[PDB]
């Protein structure tokens, strides 16, 4: 529910297939500069904590 | 785009006043008040 | 330039729209509906939370 | 040996990227701060820039850094490299990109060094905050208390199986190296550079030349020059154009891995 | 906790470009038309808007 | 058109020049969009 | 600004005593809670942009000497918009704000 | 007179004692911060430490 | 007790690698990694 404890899931902690829905999403560049922005939701671990 | 006898246009309908020409400051995105020609040095 | 807050996310229901914030900064939301009696309602949100 | 951890330390270069609030209007500077971890258990924190610390052209040298002013690398003794939140922070270590301090909780992170009368600032909005350890909420680690087990950054430089990569620059754009000869625009090529050009002047003039070129057109302001520098490498950042085609996949040791300890 | 890593943009800025879908957990892609970005050194390429 | 051997036209509609290694570079360059197709796998 | 003998950016003058000095502009320091970074002075004035805090002061270097000044007055960050940041963001959204000049005129 | 003050200052000496946090890690140094005090009325402190000023 | 071929033994059953030795640090409580019979300062 990316936000509460599933953000990231992983099987194993050396694992190599991922889970991970954080809502990311892209957003446009401004003033014409080279940056990549994004917003997303923080981590439901770090909230769990 | 003519401006009045106390404004200086730089280009492309931009008009700042003539106080403001050559004192090293950027008031244009053409830099032509501060140039090399305009301001003499 | 001022933030932008993160997406919330929409569960929807029977007459019901369910909100789950996760504000970063103390974020303001503000309601109100489309009828004669508009019934506005304003807060701001500084922890995750949950709103119907 | 110092070497051991500096070998491909020394295939890479520093770099030059945006970075917001520098002076005071988010000009370019030579030391850029990306990615400032900071959830370690007694507020220190580790810091990538873009300079490189402790890295000379030739051989190793723990008190000397190296940037770059335009395209030439230049390495200057290190004097007063600050790192400052709220309170001006003690820095730990430095090895490559990767700076190391204990830090105040605030809201900022500045960096900044002294090499003539330059100041080269540079500051990010990253809330750093002093998370303590067990059931107490003090605000500085005392002089006597239970040990506990806390999570830190370490702090010895060495593999410890965390791996970045780097990649090779993609084409930089300079505008000091395009000058008019008599009344058409003449390309300076410094050394192996390998300059692309593209004029619109009449139409399209697009080419990679090696060296001289004088364009036969007339203006400065109507052709984009570049420029192909593949010596050394770099960090992918995300605040620097990508290469054209295929890109070889690096790699880096990241020096301060997290690890246990007791506080 | 998770950590999004960015990669290095492509300015091709004299035309278009479009993305394959990687795999990847919360891949994102996107195409931002006409920025017209200003590196040092002047602006990095002549194609205006 | 009626070029050299070495070059090949583009556009055939203002019968402009161009060399035949700018095949699929991504850069629109003459003003019909005949030169970024037809190039190789 | 002003050297006693024409216009020049890097200098400053003051009186010690009754003879009105003139000195380069060495180390001069505006700090709030945290040192502030200065963007520009012209007579009278100083621009800065500051970190909250209670007091606000300035000093100057003329020698070995300190010249420092600490007012008492409330400063904060007032931030635009429906969000309450602390500090001015790297990307978002762009709103009209209110803010003191750079340029002199 | 100045030199009063300091009739029995002359007989002591600084020295070296542990205090945390030099830099990183818990230095032994000449400076040695002991019994801060701050008791005042408007932010005034007194700090004893192993120097000699 | 012996380590690895990758780990250099100081002393007290607790050894390092070959990597962490003669790179002025304290890898170790004896202090044997720098001392004057392996990196001869
Ligand atoms: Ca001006
Ligand atoms: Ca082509
Ligand atoms: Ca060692």
């Amino acid at each position: 529910k990316a936000g509460s404890f599933g953000d990231l899931q992983s099987r194993t902690s050396t694992s190599n297939d991922l889970y991970a829905n954080t809502n990311l999403k892209l957003q446009r560049p401004q003033a014409g500069i080279v940056h990549t922005p994004f917003t997303q939701v923080p981590s439901g671990f770090e909230r769990w904590k | 785009p003519t401006c009045g006898a106390h404004e200086f246009q730089c280009s492309t309908s931009s008009c700042i006043p003539i106080s403001w020409v050559c004192d090293d400051d950027a008031d244009c995105s053409d830099q032509s008040d501060e140039s090399l020609e305009q301001c003499g040095r | 330039i001022a933030t932008l807050a993160p997406e919330p996310l929409v569960e929807h229901k029977h007459r019901t729209l369910i909100l789950h914030l996760h504000p970063d900064h103390p974020t303001l939301l503000t309601t109100r509906s489309l009828g004669s009696d508009a019934n506005p309602t304003r807060q701001w949100i500084e922890r995750p939370t949950t709103v119907n | 040996d110092l070497d051991t951890h500096f070998t491909q330390y020394k295939l890479a270069r520093p770099y030059i990227a945006d970075c917001p609030n520098c002076g005071h209007s988010r000009c370019d500077s030579p030391i850029a701060i990306e990615e400032v971890r900071g959830d370690a258990h007694a507020g220190v924190i580790r810091i990538q820039t873009s300079a490189m610390f402790g890295l000379k052209t030739d051989g190793v040298d723990l008190a000397y850094m190296s940037f770059m002013n335009g395209k030439t690398q230049k390495s200057i003794k290190i004097d007063n490299l600050h790192v400052r939140t709220s309170a001006p922070c003690s820095l730990v270590s430095h090895h490559g990109y990767y700076i190391l301090a204990q830090c105040p909780p605030g809201d900022t992170v500045t960096v900044g060094f002294h090499d003539g009368p330059n100041r080269h600032t540079c500051t990010v909005a990253h809330k750093v905050e002093f998370r303590p350890v067990g059931r107490e909420k003090y605000r500085h680690p005392p002089e006597h208390g239970v040990e506990l087990p806390c999570n830190r950054y370490t702090h010895k430089r060495a593999d410890q199986g965390h791996y970045v990569e780097m990649h090779q620059p993609g084409l930089v754009a300079d505008h000091s190296l395009l000058s008019i000869h008599s009344a058409k625009v003449k390309i300076t090529v410094p050394s192996g550079a390998q300059v692309k050009y593209y004029c619109k002047c009449p139409d399209v003039r697009k080419g990679i030349t090696s060296s001289d070129h004088t364009t036969t057109c007339t203006d400065v302001k109507q052709c984009r020059a570049y420029l192909i520098d593949n010596k050394k490498w770099v960090y992918n950042s995300g605040r620097l154009p990508r290469g054209e085609g295929d890109t070889f996949k690096g790699k880096l040791h990241v020096p301060f891995v997290p690890v246990k300890a007791k506080c | 906790k998770y950590k999004t890593k960015v990669p290095s943009p492509v300015v091709k800025c004299c035309g278009a470009t479009q993305c394959t879908s990687k795999p990847h957990p919360d891949y994102q892609c996107q195409v931002f038309s006409g920025v017209y970005p200003f590196m040092w050194g002047g602006a990095y390429c002549f194609c205006d808007t | 058109r009626t070029c050299r051997i070495h070059e090949i036209s583009c556009g055939a509609h203002s019968t402009q020049c161009i060399p035949v290694s700018w095949r699929c570079d991504g850069e629109n360059d003459c003003d019909s969009g005949e030169d970024e197709e037809n190039c190789g796998n």
